[PDB]
């Protein structure tokens, strides 16, 4: 029959490990570098664009960084269309909670339960995994401010500023060099900047290359995706371009 | 590359579907059968290898009946073509239950055919080992046809697959260019019975007993009975007269 | 060897390998033999032991009053198919009042045993069956095998060494056909025939099963000493 | 749609994909479990890359299924949570239908018996993933460690540890661990588990996680503060052995 | 090799996965049977892999029903489904029947559900694991069933599987007659498991049940078996 | 049977999708196709490519309308193109128009054929389309918009791209030829001038298919008495325009 | 390897076995060509009936799929009578849900989206057949569009199928060359059939007689198949040209 | 039917009548109304005999093999929930049963619990279900009190369905009495009413409503 065809995803290597999430990853390590950094009174996302030309709009584009509700963010490495997936699935599950108990939806529990998605079709199914790593950036009464990871896995760890993509060894050991934990988010704005300015693979850092977000707080918490000129002007700002 | 023979519904360089053929080769080890339209009906003949007088003889019928104006006879896997006898006979069913008049010749072709040939659209399937020859008398007349494994199906004059199928074949021609205008019935039953004990040559091992069966328009009014009893036995002596 | 795969795929030379390997199943299993007169049908069978400790494995099966079975290979696919010809002929006998034909029951087996040689996944069944059977056209005696191919018979054999009882069959034929209205010397001559298909072994109370039906007489299974008169 | 059966037998009788994911079971965190006279400890090891790791946010690896009933693992930790949610979703329905909350031992058969019938469905793959289960049996002071394997089987321990470097840990336990006298006191059960720990922990504590589980639905996780107390005194008293 | 189907035959007329099982229940533990006249004897080889499992949650031997009882070789975590589908059988038929099921009847049933494996769902291979099921009915009285994951079942006056069950075998063929009683059976299974086992045969490495007539399917307590052991060190210090 | 309930797309060890880059291989021998963005509208075009003179041409238009306003133009397949369209035409009414009773904007539009198009790159025994598509498009909040969408599902906004066998010179052409101050008639005779290099033989009306996303036409809607109703933005132009614009070269 | 058995993409961005239907197609080594006339279209194919003991009325590749479509099919029969019984069943369904007669092209389409699935499905096989659909389109007039195994279709002014299809197709591109028109400028459909049989006896340089061929003609409101002795007329009448 | 349980210092008395009616027909009047689950486990049957039967038998059949997987005797919590887990599925669908399941276990001492087609639970001390569950209730409460004996309170079960069978004309028969202990549920005997009537009468000197 057909069964000479099957690649089977979701087998193990004889050394315990999964062909297809390993392949994944290093998928996912060819993609743009996204960090995120959590301050004290914020957290900051930041992504290097992969695709880049003259002739490719910024102001309509939205490639690395996506809203799923209004106090939580996301951070993409790899898969893009894999990646508009589960942004649509998580946004259904944040809207779903909210429903039900009208309230928002804690970072974790939707952090978990996009995991959980990524493993099954680690598991069952016989489908290739989602060839994509998220960085969750959010906010909720419980935990405060929060910075998660995710990988095709399934896994996810939670960090006080973390890396994915490409370099994410260099930008990890950079962001271990730099990080104190009472610092504020314009200082990570700096310091995120800088790690992405040392890591890039191009000649300059510049304002068409990279997408930023803040998620900070009037006892409100307001969550801003940086326009092409907000870019710039915080470019000028943090040293890396003049005018 | 290689291997395009290993699963069915796959093209090969050339264009073919070398597991139809490996079927053809699995009906062409099978036992003689044939089939004459004549003038007003259809007969169908076939060889059964007495492997052992224990076997009963008399029974092991292979012709088989579709409603009760359709004849049908096989080369192959013998299981395969009940399989597709039965399928065939749910085709005539429904005809009937739908349209009340029972299933003209051509449309329960067309029936078998397509099922045939969804039979190698898949990998998940295997072809249908058996060549059939089946026919008999609609509101249009006699109709003689004649269904391979790969779905192809034709209307014949007269139809021949088996071991024998080649000295059958020549012998049914012959009969074609002799007499154009056609054979009566009973002639045909006894034409169908020397055939199947000359192409029996190719198995002349073992001993073998004949099968005949017709559905004529003016011998059986359109119905499908086995040639049985004192007709039966004139063809055989018929063809005992024949072959010497 | 590329083509024994599964049942879907024909060898180059037109053949089913697994229906060959299931056939070899069969010739891998215990012998038995079955015969037939005018008035009566039995079944002998020689069933094998694990070993002295084990138990002489069931191996004639009642399908109903009036049919039953005999296996030779995998037990587990004979009650497979035992079963379904139990509910036939409950079927026949419960929507129609009417007892199943032996020949009805052949072609209902061969088809069920035909829908495996044709479909991905699954097998053909690893069992060659002894039908016998007394209904309206008399006594029935029917062979079959995993491809599906039914045929009656006055008399075969299934199993290891089975050729041995086919030719003695085969010559004692007009012996048998004639042992009309006597169930005890129907027996006896299956019984000679199993027989003639031993090679290091002697038929005891242990390894031996009988079934009977006949005009006057429902199917009915010996065992055990009820088997002792025919050793 | 997808059945094909992943999990068959070898020629020599072996599951591979079993064995394969006691593999990746070799590869998790390590993880012990000790039996008091009256109490239940459960040691975690931490990996030591938690530069810049947020340790409020990341999950733990001790789950607590129920108010007298923990699980911790070792192997792949999302197949662990689908675990952990299966048995936390069994627990309620056995107190929903039985009044009564499930014993050690019941919760723990339902866990091997979905990691057996992972093994043994067409279209998925074994639990990469061995668990400790730990607690007191409703009304009852005795304590209940037991341990279940991606194969589905399930079985008792007075002490036991699984992951990487667990035969280290396994055998400083069968050197330690006297049947006759189980750690009497909660810190001296403590003290063994955190000494198991120090055999293959290279790091010290910081990594080490320990949950003290009591009768009577009592469970508190260590603080790094009092995992570091215990550590300081098992370094003072290593100089004297 | 992945590159066939789980319900292949083989050349020589076999089902790859079933032998390959068989192979399996080969690597298990030792579980032995005795069937007599005054009832049925199961004894199984616990086989502790630390001094620190605790041998008393090795259940090798369950009770299916109060007349009941079955021993399990090989992957035991495959037992469980077969355990609670005979369970469920004895009792179902209990319910529908107001009567005990036929110790062959409750065998067929869990050998019915043996070969359900296959790629309408089924699993997905044969079962690791062989059973001894023992009982008790009036109608064929004490019986012991060997249920193999072939679907096939057979009956024996005494039988052994798991590791070292040909030497095993063996010996039960050459020590077992009819008029064997059922202490005799108790230490002969003792003995043979002792033969055959990698350890010193004691009651926290041995465990033994039996089925009477009178008193239904009772597995032998640490204690009962204990004694049994010293007897048997007794009887065989007692020869020359 | 459909035994094939397993993805036939999957990761190799150096992490490609090696059918979703054989379906960018495929792409990339297809017909040239580009498209252009300027400030009072969208151009799109591409080469009409006949197999044989026997053929009609204009049964063969590789230009399709997808909503009033919005348009679509592929390289690669026909056939994966043809039955993408059909389904984007599809999704446009039950997933938007139906609920909101306007039709959808582009970028939505483009992430539903994204969708379509990821699906059949994770979708148990299926291919990825071996197609590259170019959607222009007009709504009232994002203005005028260019997305390219490909075998993957990624898609990306473009001031000005093209895909297929020239897609590389094309887009140097366009990058050294395009401005944010350009109009619609220039963009039309930018892409004239782009499709020039990529096409060797005959370069008229009949051989080409060039449409734009511009102004409303009433004229096009088929009815009036709807002030609110102004007509549809997509117009394909005829093999009369395209010659009158290019005589004038 | 295994990517040249499923539709699936080669690493040069091709189907092979799409490729293998195309080549499939031309199994029967039958020629066919259909041209459009005033108010009418013309679709010849060479009849060959090998056997003696066929009945050649029988032996047919052309199908009336509606009363107003006509379908000659290059290929094989089997996969041919699939193709045409499906294409009547979809005109059958269209005239019900929509009320008016299933347009040529709109047919075409419907079975080239069918032959897309085929190709871009890997349970199914492609079909190795090419259908040509004619007819005297309400909106349209003489219609001719054709389907691949690829997915593919397309309308034609005339066109030919088969191994010697280029010829056909040179000798067709010449005369509306010369022409100077898209169609065969004659009123009535027996000259357009004495025009296509003459075109095609010059293009493969091969007399036919009435046994030799197949005659479709679609006018307005019907589509009819002509038996020898039209043939034969046909045949007859271009004696004297 | 009249059926009662009440537990008192000795433990529980299970007392029910005998009798089944179909309509204003006495379709039988030896009819058992207690099933005995477990030595340890009684239930009682009240509404359509048919679903008390049935339900009840498979009641059993759900302990029998919650003793086989767990190793242990049922809860008398468990085997009540088990019972209206069930009725509850069939809610509204026209089961018409009124049952008690009483027993003793280790955990939660002697029990008693109320379950119908309702779906309702009850745990309880006292209880009478049946068309005839009003009278018995008058002469049981009128009579209860914690620190009976055990002959007291059998008698007293047994008096409280004789007044039913009484006054109820849906009741009657036969009493059947069961006392519940530590050691398991204990038959008390079959007492015909044609028989107990006239005899408490004369005992008790009551029942001045009748003539004799
Ligand atoms: C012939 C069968 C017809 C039947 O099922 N009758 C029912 C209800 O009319 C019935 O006999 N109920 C008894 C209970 C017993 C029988 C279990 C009872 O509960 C009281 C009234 O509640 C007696 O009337
Ligand atoms: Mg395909």
């Amino acid at each position: 029959g057909s069964r000479r065809y099957d690649s089977r995803t979701t087998i193990f290597s004889p050394e315990g490990r999964l062909y297809q999430v390993e392949y994944a990853l290093e998928s996912i390590s060819h993609a743009g570098t996204a960090i995120g950094i959590m301050a004290s009174d914020g957290i900051v996302l930041a992504a290097e664009r992969k695709v880049t030309s003259t002739l490719l709009e910024q102001d309509t584009s939205t490639e690395k960084l996506y809203k799923l509700n209004d106090k939580i963010a996301v951070a993409v490495a790899g898969l893009t269309a894999d990646a508009e997936i589960l942004i649509n699935t998580a946004r259904i599950h944040a809207q779903n909670y909210l429903k039900t108990y009208n309230e928002d939806i804690p970072v974790e529990i939707l952090v978990r339960r996009l995991s959980d998605i990524k493993q099954g079709y680690t598991q069952h199914g016989g489908l290739r995994p989602f060839g994509v790593s998220f960085i969750y950036a959010g906010y909720d009464d419980r935990y405060g401010y929060q910075l998660y990871t995710s990988n095709p896995s399934g896994n996810y760890t939670g960090w006080k500023a973390i890396s994915v993509g490409a370099n994410t060894s260099a930008a990890q050991t950079l962001l271990q060099m730099d990080y104190k934990d009472d610092m504020k988010v314009d200082d990570a704005i700096e310091l995120a900047l800088k790690t992405l300015s040392k890591t890039t693979d191009s000649s300059a850092l510049t304002y068409d290359r990279l997408e930023f977000a803040t998620i900070r707080k009037d006892g409100e918490v307001y969550q801003k995706i940086f326009k092409p000129q907000e870019i710039k002007d915080i470019l000028v700002k943090t040293g890396i371009t003049k005018k | 590359g290689t291997g395009y023979d290993l699963s069915n519904s796959v093209f090969s360089p050339d264009g073919r579907n070398f597991q139809v053929e490996y079927a053809v080769k699995a009906v062409e080890n099978g036992t003689t059968s044939i089939g004459i339209k004549c003038n007003d009906g259809v007969v169908f003949a076939v060889e059964k290898l007495i492997t052992s007088k224990l076997l009963v003889p008399q029974k092991n019928v292979k012709i088989q009946v579709v409603d009760r104006h359709i004849g049908c006879v096989y080369s192959g896997l013998i299981p395969d073509g009940r399989h597709l006898v039965n399928r065939g006979r749910e085709e005539a069913a429904s005809f009937k239950k739908l349209y009340k008049t029972p299933i003209p010749i051509p449309a329960f072709a067309d029936r078998l055919g397509q099922y045939v040939q969804a039979h190698t659209l898949y990998n998940s399937v295997r072809p249908f080992g058996v060549s059939t020859i089946f026919g008999g008398v609609d509101k249009n007349g006699a109709h003689l046809y004649m269904l391979e494994p790969s779905g192809s199906y034709w209307g014949y004059k007269g139809a021949a697959t088996g071991k024998g199928r080649q000295s059958a074949k020549a012998e049914l021609e012959k009969l074609v260019d002799h007499h154009p205008e056609g054979l009566s019935a009973r002639e045909a039953v006894k034409q169908a019975a020397k055939i199947i004990y000359l192409a029996h040559e190719d198995n002349k091992e073992k001993d073998f007993e004949l099968e005949i069966s017709w559905c004529s328009l003016s011998e059986t009014n359109g119905l499908h009975k086995f040639v049985k009893g004192d007709l039966l036995q004139e063809a055989i002596d018929f063809a005992q007269k024949e072959i010497n | 060897n590329n083509y024994d795969g599964d049942t879907v795929t024909f060898s180059p030379t037109g053949r089913l390998f697994q229906v060959e390997y299931a056939l070899e199943a069969i010739k891998q299993g215990s012998v038995t033999v079955g015969l037939r007169s005018n008035t009566h049908a039995v079944l002998v069978a020689l069933k094998r032991n694990a070993d002295e400790l084990s138990s002489y494995q069931k191996k004639i099966i009642k399908c109903d009053e009036h049919m039953g079975l005999s296996l030779a290979g995998l037990a587990p696919d004979a009650r497979v198919l035992s079963n379904y010809l139990r509910q036939q002929c409950n079927y026949s006998s419960l929507v129609f009042n009417r007892k199943l034909a032996v020949e009805r029951a052949g072609h209902l087996l061969c088809d069920k045993a035909q829908k495996n040689t044709q479909s991905y996944g699954g097998r053909p069944y690893g069992v060659g069956l002894l039908i016998i059977g007394y209904d309206k056209s008399g006594a029935h005696l029917l062979e079959f095998q995993p491809s599906g191919n039914v045929t009656e018979l006055y008399g075969t054999a299934i199993g290891a060494r089975s050729q041995g009882a086919k030719t003695y069959l085969e010559r004692t034929l007009d012996t048998f056909i004639k042992i009309d209205g006597n169930p005890d010397e129907l027996i006896k001559a299956g019984v000679e025939a199993i027989s003639q298909s031993l090679r290091d072994e002697s038929l005891t109370v242990d390894n031996l099963s009988i079934a009977i039906v006949g005009k006057d007489t429902p199917f009915t299974i010996y065992d055990g000493e009820a088997v002792a008169k025919y050793i | 749609g997808y059945d094909r059966a992943l999990s068959i037998f070898s020629p020599d009788g072996h599951i591979f994909q079993v064995e394969y994911a006691l593999e990746a079971v070799k590869r998790g965190t390590c993880a012990v479990g000790v039996k008091g006279k009256n109490c239940v400890v459960l040691g975690c090891e931490r990996r030591s890359t938690l530069k810049l790791q947020d340790t409020r946010i990341t999950p733990s690896k001790v789950s607590k299924i129920d108010s007298h009933v923990v699980l911790s693992f070792s192997g792949l930790n999302a197949d662990s949570r689908i675990l952990i949610e299966k048995a936390r979703v069994e627990a309620q329905s056995h107190r929903l239908t039985l009044e009564d909350p499930v014993t050690v031992e019941y919760l723990t058969r339902y866990v091997a018996g979905v990691q057996q019938r992972y093994t043994q469905s067409g279209g998925v793959r074994p639990f990469g993933v061995s668990t400790l289960i730990a607690g007191f049996d409703p009304r009852d002071d005795e304590p209940k460690l037991y341990q279940t394997e991606p194969s589905g089987i399930y079985s008792s321990w007075s002490a036991q540890t699984i992951g990487r470097n667990s035969k280290t840990v396994r055998e400083f336990l069968e050197k330690n661990y006297d049947r006759k006298e189980p750690p009497a006191t909660v810190e001296e059960c403590v003290k063994l588990t955190v000494r198991s720990l120090l055999e293959v922990v290279q790091t010290g504590a910081k990594n080490i996680e320990i949950t003290v589980v009591k009768p009577d639905s009592d469970i508190v996780a260590l603080s790094s503060e009092e995992i570091n107390q215990y550590v300081t005194q098992i370094e003072q008293e290593k100089q004297e052995q | 090799e992945y590159d066939r189907g789980v319900s292949t035959f083989s050349p020589e007329g076999r089902l790859f996965q079933v032998e390959y099982s068989l192979e399996a229940i080969k690597l298990g533990s030792t579980a032995i049977g005795i069937a007599t006249k005054e009832g049925v004897v199961l004894g199984v080889e616990k086989r502790a892999t630390s001094p620190l499992l605790e041998s008393d949650s090795i259940e090798k031997i369950v009770e299916i029903d109060r007349h009941i009882g079955c021993a399990m070789s090989g992957l035991t975590a495959d037992a469980r489904s077969m355990i609670e589908h005979a369970r469920t059988a004895a009792v179902t038929h209990n319910l529908y029947y107001d009567e005990d099921i036929n110790v062959e009847s409750l065998t067929q049933s869990v050998c019915d559900l043996a070969l359900r494996f296959g790629e309408e769902r089924l699993m997905s291979r044969p079962f690791g694991v062989a059973l001894l099921i023992a009982g008790h009915d009036a109608d064929d009285g004490y019986q012991l069933f060997h249920a193999e994951p072939s679907g096939t079942f057979y009956r024996y006056n005494a039988k052994a599987i798991g590791s070292g069950s040909e030497g095993a075998q063996a010996e039960l063929l050459n020590e077992w007659h009819s008029s064997l009683t059922l202490k005799e059976a108790e230490l002969l299974v003792l003995k043979i498991l002792k033969q055959v086992m990698e350890e010193k045969l004691d009651e926290n490495n041995a465990q033994l049940s039996c089925i009477t007539k009178q008193d239904g399917f009772k597995i032998y307590d640490n204690e009962k078996t204990a004694e049994l052991i010293k007897e048997l060190k007794e009887k065989e210090a007692a020869e020359s | 049977t459909d035994r094939y309930s397993f993805s036939l797309t999957t990761f190799s060890p150096s992490g490609k999708l090696g059918q979703i880059d054989y379906a960018l291989t495929a792409v990339k021998q297809g017909v040239t196709s580009l498209g252009i963005k300027a400030t009072n509208g969208v151009v799109i075009a591409t080469e009409k490519k006949s197999s044989s003179p026997l053929a009609m041409s204009e049964t063969l238009s590789k230009v399709s309308l997808l909503t009033p306003d919005i348009g679509a133009v592929y390289s690669g397949m026909g056939p994966d193109y043809r039955v993408l369209v059909d389904k984007s035409r599809k999704v446009a009414h039950t997933s938007y128009k139906r609920i909101y009773g306007e039709y959808p904007p582009t970028k939505l539009l483009v992430s539903e054929v994204a969708k379509i198009m990821q699906e059949a790159t994770q979708s148990g025994g299926v291919r990825p389309f071996g197609v590259s598509l170019l959607i222009a498009g007009h709504d009232e909040f994002n203005g005028f918009s260019l997305y390219q969408v490909d075998p993957s599902g990624s898609y990306f906004p473009w001031k000005a791209t093209a895909i297929g066998k020239g897609s590389v010179a094309a887009k140097t052409f366009l990058e050294k030829r395009w401005n944010d101050e350009l109009e619609l008639e220039d963009a039309i005779h930018i892409a004239l001038l782009t499709l020039k290099e990529s096409v060797e033989g005959e370069f008229n009306g009949d051989t080409i298919e060039l449409a734009i996303i511009g102004d409303e036409n009433p004229d096009l809607l088929g009815y009036t008495g709807i002030p609110t109703d102004k007509g549809p933005r997509f117009r394909k132009l005829t093999s009369q325009e395209i010659n009158d614009r290019l005589e004038a070269l | 390897g295994y990517d040249r058995h499923i539709t699936i993409f080669s690493p040069e961005g091709r189907l092979y076995q799409v490729e293998y239907a195309f080549k499939a197609t031309n199994q029967t080594n039958i020629n066919s060509l259909a041209v459009r006339g005033k108010d009418c279209t013309v679709v010849i194919s060479q009849k060959k009936v090998p056997d003696k003991l066929l009945d050649p009325t029988t032996v047919s590749y052309i199908f009336c799929i509606s009363r107003t479509i006509g379908m000659v099919v290059n290929g094989p029969i089997p996969d041919a009578r699939n193709a045409a019984l499906r294409a009547k069943a979809e005109a059958a369904e269209f005239r019900y849900k929509y009320g008016y007669d299933m347009p040529c092209d709109v047919l075409a389409k419907r079975m080239a989206n069918l032959s897309q699935i085929y190709t871009q499905r890997a349970y199914m096989r492609p079909l190795g057949v090419i259908l040509t659909f004619v007819s005297v389109d309400e909106e349209l007039g003489p219609s001719i569009y054709k389907t691949d195994p690829a997915g593919y279709y397309v309308g034609y002014k005339a066109t030919a199928t088969g191994p010697k299809q280029q010829e056909i197709t040179t000798n067709l591109e010449n005369h509306f060359k010369k022409s100077k028109i898209d169609h065969i400028n004659e009123e009535s459909w027996e000259k357009v059939v004495e025009f296509a049989i003459t075109h095609m006896i010059d293009a493969l340089g091969t007399e036919f007689s009435k046994n030799d061929l197949e005659v479709g003609v679609a006018t307005k409101d019907k589509f009819f198949t002509l038996s020898a002795e039209n043939i034969e007329e046909r045949l007859v009448a271009i004696a004297e040209q | 039917t009249t059926t009662l349980a009440f537990r008192f210092q000795g433990g529980i008395i299970v007392a029910v009548d005998s009798r089944a009616t179909a309509g204003n027909w006495v379709a039988s009047q030896t009819v058992k109304k207690v099933i005995e689950i477990n030595p340890f486990l009684l239930g009682t049957m009240a509404g359509g005999a048919a679903d008390c039967q049935f339900w009840e038998t498979w009641l059993g059949s759900q302990c029998r093999l919650h003793e086989l997987r767990e190793k242990e005797r049922i809860s008398v919590a468990a085997a009540s929930k088990i019972l209206s887990n069930l009725v509850y599925q069939y809610k509204g669908a026209g089961l018409s049963m009124g049952t008690m399941i009483c027993g003793y276990t280790r955990k939660e001492g002697p029990t008693i619990y109320y379950v119908d087609s309702d779906g309702t639970r009850l745990k309880g001390d006292i209880f009478c279900v049946g068309s005839g569950q009003t009278f018995a209730y008058g002469v049981l409460d009128s009579n209860y009190k914690w620190d009976l004996s055990v002959e007291d309170a059998l008698y007293l079960g047994k008096r409280s369905i004789l007044a039913a069978a009484h006054r109820d004309a849906y009741s009657g028969g036969s009493v059947n009495l069961y006392h519940v202990t530590e050691d398991g549920w204990i038959y008390h005997g079959n007492h015909d009413v044609g028989e107990l009537f006239w005899k408490v009468k004369e005992e008790e000197g009551s029942f001045n409503n009748v003539i004799g």
